[PDB]
């Protein structure tokens, strides 16, 4: 039971610290993904709903699974409802359930860690919200941004020391692959997005390309 | 039944009359036909009475339900709409004759403008739904007298004083022309039911405010 | 089998062990809910019904299911029948259930505590009442305070020293955050706060947060 | 048929009368159609007899059922709720002709006042209830005249005994009018079935007093 | 299979010795329940049926949920059946077979001992019937008393030596209470099977009336 | 087919005719229509010859089997119970034509009273039941001209002999005036069945005293 | 595979020899049954069927589940076709097939032995049958008596030097009493019979003073 | 994988050799079923349809659930199709596939030797069938005799030395009682059948009392 359950904790543990890291940071415009990407069209932010966005670390086909996964119960809920029921403490409560079923009943737990993001909506005031579920469903909220994958702590310092509260989009980025390079990054291997909560309906947006370079 | 529902300036009204018949013989005389939803909504019904106490018990622990599992109660459009699919799951026994249409009055604390933030929705028996943008509605079978009632009084509605007296005076005309609709009783002391809807909440109007404009209203037609 | 038991049952205890501390406390008003909490919105206190309140100790997911288990418990029984058949004790019952089937039959034992609380309806005189629930599905009746999570026995032992019955608001905020503390720097940045509040009309649960809370704690 | 129920300070009584038809025939002379379905409830029943005896049994088992299993009755709100729901139940059948609707009187431990505890609630086939606020109320197919006698004799009722006598009188006037409603037998010494609920609980009303009030409305209307 | 149902006896034998004692006995009014309980709220004692009572020692949830399968069972069979067909003995078995398949199959074996009793119907001599339910699904008729739960040696005992048939209600209580030291209000929950009652015999015996009858 | 039953002090008595008919045609002579069920219970039904012998057949079974499970034979009550509730399942074929009545007539061991514990318990095809409190009962298409010849025969009854007597000739009656139930057949030796039942228990009436009491009736309208 | 079938076996067959033993013999009124029983309650001997008859030794609860299911399946197949086609060797050789399925499949294996006997019909003239299933599914049929319980060696034994064919009703019932001796009064046994002489219900119990008066 | 097929292998194994033997035996009159069988009622040997046998050693509950199985699948298939097509191949068939699968997946191997014999429809040649079943579903063609259950080789090589095809009921029944004896008699300890080629449908008859007894001595 117990030596089952380290075994299980200790798998997703490595697993998790040999793939690639991934960061999402709050900026005056709203919430920043940055995650070294090597691929050209498999992704690992993305958007679930209008102001609600989603970053992963880990095996790529056990987090895209709970990627749709939180797609699915977001529309299916905004359905059911409307769309401004739909909020990111939901879809961190549902993914906090989801990896602590996973974890404890799969044949192999997800070696995987899931940040869920939410910005505000058009024309409201409201600071960012970023939730961070780990492996065993374990959910923790933080108020500046997300570290998540390989060698944490290093990454984390610099963010530490280099986080700057409502700091512009130009220099966020710039700061987040500072904080990656520590532990040279360029457009072909990175991938960006942003919760931009100046966007009347969906705030989720791919920075890409020329896009992309322009800004870098 | 008459039920009736009217918007004023911070504020909504909804009323409802008291009687219950079964064919031509009266089987109630104090059915209490309006229900505080929420504390900022409100529900009156109007048909079999077996699906209109069913309809609003179970709406009610449906909000509250979803309120208590996610801490945050549900945007007026989400409440529009589990009541449309609750009447939209009685179709069936609708067309058998257990039909109940339903009219929603609310506050929404989420509208930009707190002066206008008063919603009146309607349904009717398939699920289909349309929010009130001309400023009164009614549901039941004098519904088309109370109406046009307030077609000619709305006019006059300028606070929740003069709401609430164009709901009831709208009540009594559905009484005058609808003998499934209940008057005043001033024998019995019985008079329609209202609720008040505005910022600060949704409250049950006394049944002595009621009869005093239930009073005025009468002899005002007796001269 | 009695391995495996032992087993999931030193699995549970010591979950609850790396808990933060919830208490529960009998007083004048009704019934107070003070949980050590550093979240934003990630909350460990939770309305039941109209006079049941509910608070828990250790994993979150888990106890958010509990927690949302006996919410439709509550509701379902109560349009069942009438509101005031639903009682505080009820919950308990149901909840040693639940706990006791989840202790042996789930993949992974819930590393929970449960603590179910009920005060008088408006109008009614009726001291409050105090359900704790354990992982394993022991339920118990505790006529003033309420402890969960953590090291226990120093908090229990302070409340055991300095509860008084029928104290003040401000009185119960302070000896319970004073136990907490003594327990193992607070303040509402830390604290998860809320009541069952025997004055109000229909429901009776009442989070205590921001100034407030503020207000409340120092005076 | 014909059940009355009427409220009198300090408690509730209910009657009901013993005839059974088919079409015209008497097919029944002694059916006992109200039922103590518990310590402080009262239900009796119109319509169906196999729909009937099935809603007085399975509705105090379900009481009792629940009184059991968690160590409290039911409230009131709770009971009308369930006795509702088996109705509601029937409802198929009902419209297939198997049809009977109950009628609640029960005494409130937990009302405000002691004296306004009585209770008395009609159902009809769908499940609708009314908790009825007039002092009086009646189900069958002479209840009509039942509740059209108690208006005229409501006034009369100040105690049990009183409020007794009012309610033989008014399933007298139901048979009066209505072949389907079975009046006080003098040769066969059957006579209508009376429950009483005040603060003590739910009795029995002995046939002897039934019997003298009946003899009493009958010589007097001669 | 042996490791196993060694493992399961002894999981729940040391369960149910852990636990708090109950005692049931005869006496010329009935059927006397005590059972050791500093709860407030919670039953370990219950009615089943009109003239059939429940007791039970162990783990709460456990023997509740048996508690509440026996409502479910005997009312049932009554409504199925008649009020008058639902017997003790008929509770006491299912009961056997019940906690039989519960010790067998489910995941952790019920850690809980039951006691079934029956006095008779109103205007009626029969002695009242105990039957005990063990954990294993054993079942047992005693004609005296029943003890269940804990150090069972000493109780059993000491009722052996001062057990008399026909005794008083406080008799039988002071009797009880002394037999479960080897005690006020606030740590004891008494009813009784009272054959004098016309419908239902279960009655709880608490507060001043439980006083005045300790002493 | 007429189904008489009728209580005497002590006791209970069933008697059946043993026609059979489908149309205006005789298609039976002697069919065996009153069952005993168990040691002091007889049922006698009316109606469909399937729906009859299947009502009979697992009624008996039914009790019998009750009995070996749990050791005692179920309350007369229990046995009313199950009864009905078998008829009420097969309410809907009989509602398609497969519709069949029983009469059960019974001695409660367990009655207070053991004179007056014979019992007399009539049906109807929704399962209703009633318990007869005024001493005779019939079922069947004759049933109505043999409770008539009851009303004014049962005050002659006062032992087994005696209602016997007046049970065979309500069956005479029925016969006499309902085309569909058979009156004794002197030229073939056929006569009604019956059942008696006291606290020994329920036995069969030998054919050759119906036979006795069918020639007194005979010879009694006779002159 | 071995290890399993092994455990089994055994724990099945020390469960049977810790529990009572019972003793079935042809006489010349058909089939008497005495059972080691110290309840006034609880059955090990019961009916079966008209001309049928069921006695059990070993754990209560499984064999009382054997015995209604025995009852279930005769009552079944004599509704199916007609009572005359129920056979004891019908009951014998579904217990059979029942006690393998449990005894390799079930969670625990019954620690139960059963017996089955049967007697003519009324007008009829046939020896009587006496059949004995084991834990295992084995079935045995047995001309004279059938042994269950215990430790059955000394009580077969004893049979085999004091039985006698067509012995009357006191013989049987005094040396079956002897042989349970061999390893014994109206409160600590129980006694029935199938007697070929009743016309339709062969079983009947031999209790009180009418089985007092037999000894 | 390895270890539970020895054990279930061998579970099967010695349950059969622990039982009493059976022996079927093609003669002139058709096929002759010996078991021996203490008991009076509980048979090893059956019909299974018009001109098809089966004769079965080891634990009684399993081979008569085979037993019964393989009435329905005759019976079943008669109905579905017509009588002349059900033959001893099919059963023996079904057989097979059935002990396969219950060796592999049951919870326990059945302890279960199977003879399913067939002899010719009336006034037709064709001479007899028998077809043997092991406990792991190995199905064998055998010519003249089939022996199943206990020490099998003193009953096999006594068989071998004495057997005769066109021998009498008499001739052959006494050499099947003296190849048992031979592997360790009378009425009281024998279950006796034939497949009687002469009868016009049903083939199956079985030998008792008197008439085996006739047919023991001379
Ligand atoms: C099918 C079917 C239909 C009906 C039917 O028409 N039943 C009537 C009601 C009726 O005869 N009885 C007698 C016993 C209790 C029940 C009652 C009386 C008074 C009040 C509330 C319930 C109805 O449905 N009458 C209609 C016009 C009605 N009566 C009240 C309402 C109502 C409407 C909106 C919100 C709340 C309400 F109660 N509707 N019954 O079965
Ligand atoms: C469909 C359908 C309808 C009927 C039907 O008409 N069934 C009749 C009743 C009837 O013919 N029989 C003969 C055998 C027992 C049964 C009886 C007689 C007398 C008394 C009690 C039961 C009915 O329903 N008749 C109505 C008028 C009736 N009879 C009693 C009640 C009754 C009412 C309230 C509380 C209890 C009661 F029993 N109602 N049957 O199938
Ligand atoms: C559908 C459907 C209905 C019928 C139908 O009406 N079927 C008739 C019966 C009938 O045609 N046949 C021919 C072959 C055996 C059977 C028979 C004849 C005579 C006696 C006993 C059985 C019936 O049910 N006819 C009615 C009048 C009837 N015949 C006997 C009873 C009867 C009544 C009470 C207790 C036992 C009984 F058998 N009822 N047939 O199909």
């Amino acid at each position: 039971m117990e030596q089952a359950m380290r075994e299980r904790s200790e798998l997703a543990r490595k697993g998790i610290a040999r793939a690639k890291s991934v960061v999402a940071l709050a900026y005056a415009g709203g919430v920043l993904f940055v995650a070294e990407n090597p691929s050209r069209s498999l992704q690992k932010i993305s958007e679930l709903y209008d102001r609600v966005g989603f970053a992963a670390a880990g095996k790529f086909n056990e987090f895209d699974n709970l990627r749709r996964g939180g797609i699915q119960f977001a529309d299916t809920r905004g359905y059911a409802y409307d769309r401004r029921d739909v909020t990111g403490r939901q879809l961190a409560n549902v993914y906090a359930q989801t990896l602590g079923t996973i974890f404890t009943e799969q044949a192999k737990p997800y070696e995987v860690e899931l940040c869920v993001a939410e910005v505000a909506h058009y024309g409201e005031t409201k600071r960012p919200e970023l939730y961070r579920i780990t492996y065993d469903g374990s959910i923790a909220d933080e108020p500046h941004f997300v570290v998540m994958g390989g060698t944490t702590e290093p990454i984390a310092n610099a963010l530490k020391e280099s986080y700057a509260e409502n700091a512009s989009l130009t220099d966020a980025l710039r700061i987040a692959v500072a904080a990656l390079r520590a532990g040279t990054l360029g457009v072909a291997s990175l991938e960006v997005a942003v919760l931009d909560a100046n966007r009347p309906r969906r705030a989720f947006r791919r920075i890409t390309g020329s896009a992309l370079q322009a800004l870098l | 039944t008459t039920i009736v529902a009217l918007k004023y300036p911070g504020g909504v009204v909804m009323a409802g009359d008291r009687r219950s018949t079964q064919g031509n013989m009266i089987s109630g005389r104090d059915v209490r036909k309006v229900y505080i939803t929420d504390d900022y909504t409100a529900t009156g019904i109007a048909g079999t009475a077996a699906v209109a106490v069913e309809f609003a018990r179970l709406y009610a622990v449906e909000l509250e339900h979803y309120e208590k599992l996610e801490g945050v109660p549900l945007t007026f459009a989400g409440k529009i709409n589990r009541l449309a699919i609750m009447v939209r799951g009685n179709l069936a026994a609708a067309m058998q004759g257990l039909l109940a249409l339903p009219l929603l009055a609310g506050y929404d604390i989420h509208a930009s403008d707190p002066q206008s933030a008063g919603r009146i929705v309607s349904f009717d028996a398939a699920g289909g739904w349309n929010i009130e943008e001309e400023g009164y509605q009614a549901v039941g079978s004098g519904s088309l007298f109370a109406k046009s009632s307030m077609k000619k009084l709305y006019s006059q509605v300028t606070d929740g004083d003069s709401g609430l007296r164009v709901a009831v005076e709208a009540l009594y005309d559905a009484a005058d022309d609808d003998s499934a609709t209940g008057g005043p009783d001033l024998v019995r002391g019985i008079f329609p039911t209202a609720v008040i809807i505005d910022a600060d909440g949704a409250v049950d109007v006394p049944e002595s405010r009621i009869a005093e404009l239930a009073r005025a209203i009468i002899e005002s037609r007796s001269g």
